[PDB]
């Protein structure tokens, strides 16, 4: 079964680049999100 | 002679304590791994 | 204002974490069958372009 597409792309690498570079911002946001919602959990690390 | 075996009398009653330090030293990692894992903030005092 | 946040700023230590793995492997080599085996899967999927998988560490010392 047919495995080349992707030497076929005619608009080059760009377009998976593209993709994985959508992939990449959309997990970095989420986790610059987290961190800082995540931030709250070391209140409890510290004592009254 | 005198100096020497006092010291080698005093060294005879470390040997003693030695066994019990030793599983104190064991006790003690287990508590302090229990209290890693227990997620306890420790002092700026504390020795390691 | 503050102090309740400069106090928080003390926690006490730091597990290692971030860490990555790059490899090559020819197509069709078994790099994903042994790349998924260390985390124990028997198979994940052979496809084209950069693959991504993890890899289960834990340590009981740390918990």
């Amino acid at each position: 079964f047919y495995r080349n597409a992707l030497t076929r792309m005619p608009d080059g690498p760009v377009a998976l680049e593209e993709s994985y570079s959508a992939v990449m911002g959309i997990v970095s946001e989420v986790e610059q999100y987290v961190k800082v919602w995540l931030q709250y959990q070391c209140l409890w690390d510290m004592q009254a | 002679t005198s100096d020497a075996v006092t010291f080698i009398t005093y060294v005879q009653s470390l040997k003693r304590k030695i066994k019990q330090f030793e599983k104190q030293v064991e006790l003690y990692r287990n508590g302090q791994r229990l209290l890693e894992k227990q997620r306890f903030q420790f002092p700026p005092s504390w020795l390691y | 204002s503050s102090i309740l946040s400069e106090v928080s700023t003390r926690a006490r230590s730091k597990l290692p974490s971030g860490k990555n793995i790059l490899v090559f492997g020819e197509d069709g080599s078994g790099k994903t069958t042994l790349m998924t085996k260390l985390q124990g899967a028997e198979h994940g999927k052979k496809g084209r372009g950069l693959e991504y998988l993890y890899l289960s560490v834990h340590d009981e010392d740390r918990d």
